[PDB]
């Protein structure tokens, strides 16, 4: 069915069927185009006139320019096929490499996974960082979230994600390039060529790319991580093996709702965000799910505006997640690294009868150090280090250690730290920390412990600053 | 003929609602009849909402509008370095007509993922504190912010006269061409900046595109899209261009007077919903290419103005969160002696050490931990502190002295590693607070006049040897000791 | 050729014409008034209806009544027989001395000179005010900027810059008075006319005067500035004599603009502003300025809504400015007169290269211990000076003295105070800063250094004391 353009005002297009009006969420055809574009329709206006949100710049449009109704929602490649290959929303390739070679093609938008279809099913997965597998531990299959405001590290943590976690999985991975750098995108894709979890001449791919970053207007951003996600349904569903599923940055998701929202003919809620927020991010997140036919493991970078956790749409992320990592610029001051807030950061999977009753008093233990600490250092402030008492700077010194002990170096991060990245086992992460609360270390100088592997590094470093 | 041409309904506030025009494109250049020319932004279904490049008074109801056929494009190429230009190219310092023999659009979207490379080359400033703390490479995107009088123009006209060194060179990989865009500027502080620069023998290598105050909202919001695509012409022609947005405070709120004047309903400070797709695809467009396009660049300089240092506002968000790092400047810190006013802690620089000389990583590698271990003391600290505590002070004390510059004055690299390296050795660490600044003055010049070869060493190894190592400590520490006496 | 007013609100106004309408910023004269009433076209309308502002009250207007286009903008007297006049929006005398007979006329409304007009020169105008001269002086040829909120001392300020710089300026000048007391109209005419610069019985006159004050409609102080602007422009232009031009107060120009704004049927930006704000102050600002032609020496007082500094009208204005004068509502309680804030008032010409480097270290001097002894202002309050160490004792002590010193009484201010006005050069005043900043008078008292002229008149005031 043809259909002409009557408006454009900046990515809001409205366009008039005088026959067969297409539903809701259909894609459409834009004629007389270089580029293929797209019109998503948004809204039925009436008088058969459809509103829409175009899929790329609106430059160039004529009103009573034929538009055409593929009849379906967005459709993109699916399978095997997007392994090694870099898609944009709509399923175009953008790696020069040629046409995606399928049979197969699914719609981006679709129905979230029943209440039936859920797992209970949790098992922890060790990530190598000491941090997060000490306080705030991962879950196979889980919903992983990283909050942080700008410059905190978002990028580099879920960057030394895909480098560990990926190489513990025998399946498939998914990047979804959200409203971000198209410069991450170059260093992305090189980093995993090297690596070779991209392999350009074989199939051997194990890492299929989708990006949209924030030189494509709103209507992309708002969809690109829909179309990240239908192909991670795709190898969870139609295979029954399990997933990674990796985004960078799904705040954005929710920035390039807002962006359009005024023209769609809304009311601003609060904090000038859209008043659909939360629906939006439901039937968007609801897909983000382990089910009972295969197992999505989702770790989702969350950029935090102006660091506020209360802003709604970092805060209306909070309950779709089961393990938070959430990274502070005042831990990133001082030189920590990963910045992660230790008294900020939840998991669930965080319970005695799970983890272990050894390693759950020992979460605890550095848990309630620390925060004694941060009642201490309003002390330390004022009057100083000489009012405290014996058994004070006793705690201070062992909390000050166990600070530093958290930070390690990263695989990734090799030209900020000096010296290289290294994976620490959860059986010594438990160990190290539980020797520090017992005061084995109060004999060590507090730089033995900063940015190092296992307790056994921390040794070695304390000969190496004597001479 | 209502397809090619229209007739204007109603005219005001740089406005024109035109009846007709049924085969105008969105985003496309229409002429008046007083010969004003205007953009075409809105597309309703029974009249377009054109903005007005200039006046609305030589616009009455009536008047006939006709299309160009066209979207607005700027002139491009060398023929632009030395000449002061408008928003839409045509020359303003009345020393001639541009002899440009190729025109750009002024929309063209970024490079995608594949023609890009990893950022290697340094895009070196003069100033200490950006050079070692804040490293800027060749296609980076770099924010200067901070409240007004802070020093951020200054920061932008100091990395410019810098390139003087390298264009004035043979080596041309190593080169940069400069463009200076101002937006809402008055035109007198425009005209002394040129001759700022003019004097500083900079303008050869520089462009100045200005849409001042008094221009049209239009002029100010195309003008710094103007300026990116004659970057770009470096850029995609194997050359390397530096670019200062000054500032896209100014041209945001030009945006809004548009946006509103157009019935586009406001958000966050009165702002259009698409206000931070107004920065993030501009600067996207600076980058830096690989080997088979060229391996250029075009590095971006924007500036943001904040209020009482308000970084929580709706525009200065936004353009922290786009760039790839930035650099705070703060009122109290100027003050303070602090000039530049370089908030080290507050600023970083996402590409790194990658984008610094082998000799400047060196130095600056332990500069940024051993300082972030003195603002941790510093505001910890007259109870009398221990031995231990007290050195961190001292230390971090001296090198934020090393730090301070003044204008006018961009320093070479060898120089800059010098002056750091007896601070960060502790070869100033008994030495009083005071007269550092002084040493800096007295200690720089004797190496400048009496040891050449080993700058000359340091510059063309770009490293520090070993045997450069050991005359650095020669000179440091008999300096030292006169000094002090 | 004749219009009918169809819409009436405020000072908007809605005129129909049936054959040939009127363009934008002409001025058109309403039938039927006893005084002239003058509708400017701001808006086509559409359907041959124009949207217009008038310069004065529309009380008494009725739909029907006949508006005719005047063919031009609004067009004010300009020329040497201006000088000693007093006029209003429209350039009509309101003096009662009879007809302005000028040979020459000048509409309100002129594009702002362009980039090869501009002239670079920086030279150095000293006020032989203590705050100013030292921390941020004025340049000739300048623009100045007196930033402050309700009672600190803008219009003080402006009436002693007055005093200090016209005399030793052989030329003409502008005052605008815009938005502000009527009363300090009737003040400043029948003073100029007492001290003899303001001649009502010869052709002496060296200052042209125009009046629209806080007791007229939006329409009036919104383009009062551009009148008495337009004054100004000719004797920069068209004669090469340099002008000073005053204006107290210019954000009632823009305040104008905001009422007017919301009866234009405009969307409002931030803070319930105009959303055309910062180019309706663009195109305003940009005609007051040096050309290579002549010179136009500024200064322009400056509200600050609610003493927030970030507040769009003062923070927009910042950028058209080539010197700041910030004044303090907390500086001014504490009894400092002028009220100047040290460490917010600024100037393009301060530096070394400029003014000397002498000048300028001195400068910095002061500002770097003043922000040290702003930095200890908490713990002073709570414990107290005595239990600070002996360094930053005898900082807050000079500190404290440096503050009092720059101080100063005011010739305009001779009644407020009962002591003598006092002018003070720059070199004395860079010599008394330089010699506490060394500590040379550490062992004086504080109130010694309270509103003194040079650094002699300290020492002569502790002698009293002992
Ligand atoms: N490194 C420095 N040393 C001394 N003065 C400086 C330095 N940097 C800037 N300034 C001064 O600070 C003032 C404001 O600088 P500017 O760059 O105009 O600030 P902004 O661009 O933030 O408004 C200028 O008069 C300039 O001379
Ligand atoms: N693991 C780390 N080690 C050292 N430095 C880091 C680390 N993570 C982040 N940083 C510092 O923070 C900067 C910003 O990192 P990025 O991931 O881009 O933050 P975000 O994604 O939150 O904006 C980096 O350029 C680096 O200097
Ligand atoms: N330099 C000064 N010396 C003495 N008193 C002053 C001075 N400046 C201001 N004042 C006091 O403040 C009052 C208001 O000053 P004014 O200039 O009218 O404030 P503004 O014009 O900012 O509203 C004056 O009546 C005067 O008593
Ligand atoms: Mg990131
Ligand atoms: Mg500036
Ligand atoms: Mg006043």
């Amino acid at each position: 069915t043809t259909g002409r353009i009557v408006a454009v005002i900046g990515a809001v297009v409205d366009v008039q069927f005088d026959e067969g009006l297409p539903p809701i969420l259909n894609a459409l055809e834009v004629q007389g185009r270089e580029t293929r574009l797209v019109l998503e329709v948004a809204q039925h206006l009436g008088e058969s006139t459809v509103r829409t949100i175009a899929m790329d710049g609106t430059e160039g449009l004529v009103r009573g320019q034929k538009v055409l109704d593929s009849g379906a929602p967005i459709r993109i490649p699916v399978g095997p096929e997007t392994l090694g290959r870099i898609m944009n929303v709509i399923g175009e390739p953008i790696d020069e490499r040629g046409p995606i070679k399928t049979k197969q093609f699914a719609a981006i938008h679709a129905e979230a996974p029943e209440f039936v279809e859920m797992s209970v099913e949790q098992e922890i997965l060790v990530t190598g960082i000491k941090v997060v597998d000490l306080l705030a531990p991962y879950a196979k299959g889980g919903k992983i979230g990283l909050f942080g405001g700008a410059g905190v590290g978002k990028t580099v943590l879920i960057m030394e994600l895909i480098n560990n976690v990926a190489k513990a999985h025998g399946g498939y991975s998914v990047f979804a390039g959200v409203g971000e750098r198209t410069r991450e995108g170059n260093d992305l894709y090189h980093e995993m060529i090297e690596s070779g979890v991209i392999n350009l001449k074989d199939a051997t791919s194990k890492v299929a790319l989708v990006y949209g970053q924030m030189n494509e207007p709103p209507g992309a951003r708002a969809r690109v991580a829909l179309t990240g996600l239908t192909v991670a349904e795709y190898f969870r569903d139609q295979e029954g093996q399990d997933v990674l599923l990796f985004i960078d940055n799904i705040f954005r998701f929710t920035q390039a709702g807002s962006e359009v929202s005024a023209l769609l003919g809304r009311i601003p809620s609060a904090v000038g965000y859209q008043p659909t927020l939360a629906t939006d991010m439901g039937t968007m997140q609801e897909r983000i799910t382990t089910t009972k036919k295969g197992s999505i493991t989702s770790v989702q970078a969350i950029y935090v505006p102006a660091d506020d956790l209360t802003d709604p749409a970092p805060a209306t992320t909070f309950a779709h997640l089961d393990a938070t990592t959430v990274l502070s610029r005042a831990i990133a001051e001082l030189g920590i690294y990963p910045a992660v807030d230790p008294l900020d950061s939840t998991s669930r999977i965080m319970d005695p009868n799970i983890v272990g009753s050894e390693h759950y008093d020992v979460a605890r233990g550095v848990q309630k150090i620390l925060q004694d600490y941060k009642s201490l250092q309003d002390i330390i402030a004022i009057l100083g280090m000489d009012e405290l008492s014996e058994e004070d700077k006793l705690t201070v010194s062992r909390a000050r250690k166990i600070q530093r002990f958290l930070s390690q170096p990263f695989q990734v991060a090799e030209v900020f730290t000096g010296h290289l990245g290294k994976l620490v086992p959860l059986k010594e992460t438990i160990k190290g920390f539980q020797q520090i609360l017992a005061g084995e270390y109060d004999h060590l100088p507090e730089q033995a412990f900063y940015m190092v592997g296992p307790i056994e590094e921390a040794v070695a470093k304390a000969d190496k600053l004597a001479e | 003929d209502l397809e090619e041409t229209g007739r204007v309904l109603s005219i005001g506030d740089g406005i024109a609602r035109v009846h007709g025009l049924r085969n105008v494109q969105a985003e496309e250049m229409v002429e008046f009849s007083s010969g004003l020319k205007g953009m075409s932004l809105n597309l309703e279904p029974d009249n377009v909402g054109v903005v007005v490049f200039g006046n609305d008074k030589l616009i009455k109801e009536g008047d006939i509008v006709k299309r160009t056929g066209a979207i607005v494009d700027v002139p491009v190429g060398e023929e632009l370095l030395g000449r002061v230009v408008d928003a839409l190219g045509n020359a303003i310092d009345g020393k001639g007509p541009i002899g440009s023999k190729a025109r750009r659009r002024v929309g063209l979207k970024a490079p995608g993922i594949i023609p890009r490379i990893s950022v290697r080359e340094p895009m070196q400033t003069g100033i200490k504190a950006v050079d070692s703390l804040v490293p800027i490479g060749r296609g980076q995107r770099e924010l200067i912010i901070g409240d007004r009088q802070t020093g951020k123009t200054s920061i932008a006209i100091d990395t410019i006269i810098n390139q003087k060194r390298f264009n004035d060179g043979t080596d041309e990989k190593k080169k940069l061409y400069c463009i200076y865009v101002a937006i809402g500027q008055k035109r007198s502080t425009v005209a002394q900046l040129v001759k700022r620069l003019t004097d500083a023998d900079a303008m050869k290598y520089t462009i100045v595109v200005s849409a001042t105050a008094s221009d049209a909202a239009p002029l100010q919001y195309l003008a710094p899209y103007s300026g990116c695509s004659m970057g770009e012409y470096f850029r995609d022609n194997g050359k390397h261009a530096l670019i200062i947005y000054d500032d896209l405070s100014k041209q945001a709120v030009a945006y809004r007077q548009m946006s509103l004047l157009l019935r586009r309903p406001p958000g966050r400070e009165a702002y259009p919903g698409d206000v931070f797709y107004l920065h993030s695809r501009l600067l996207e467009r600076a980058a830096k290419m690989n080997d088979a396009f060229g391996g250029g660049s075009l590095t971006a300089l924007p500036v943001i103005e904040t209020q009482a240092g308000d970084v929580s506002a709706y525009i200065p968000t936004n353009v922290i969160s786009i760039t790839d790092g930035q650099i705070f400047l703060e009122t109290e810190l100027f003050y303070k002696g602090i000039r530049p006013a370089i908030n080290v802690g507050l600023s970083v620089s996402r590409v790194g050490s990658a984008a610094q000389t082998r000799a400047m990583k060196q130095v600056a590698g332990t500069m940024k931990l051993e300082l972030a271990q003195y603002r941790e003391v510093a505001a910890f600290a007259g109870s009398d502190l221990d031995a231990a505590t007290q050195q961190l002070l001292s230390r971090g004390v001296r090198l934020t002295e090393l730090l301070k510059q003044g204008q006018y004055s961009p320093m070479a690299i060898e120089e800059q590693v010098a002056v750091i390296y007896a601070g960060v050795r502790g070869y100033l660490d008994k030495l009083e607070p005071s007269k550092i600044t002084k040493f800096e003055n007295a200690f720089l010049s004797h190496v400048i006049s009496q040891h050449q070869a080993l700058l000359g060493k340091i510059r063309t190894d770009g490293k520090i040897s070993e045997e450069s190592d050991a005359k650095l400590k020669e000179i440091v520490t008999n300096f030292l000791a006169g000094f002090e006496a």
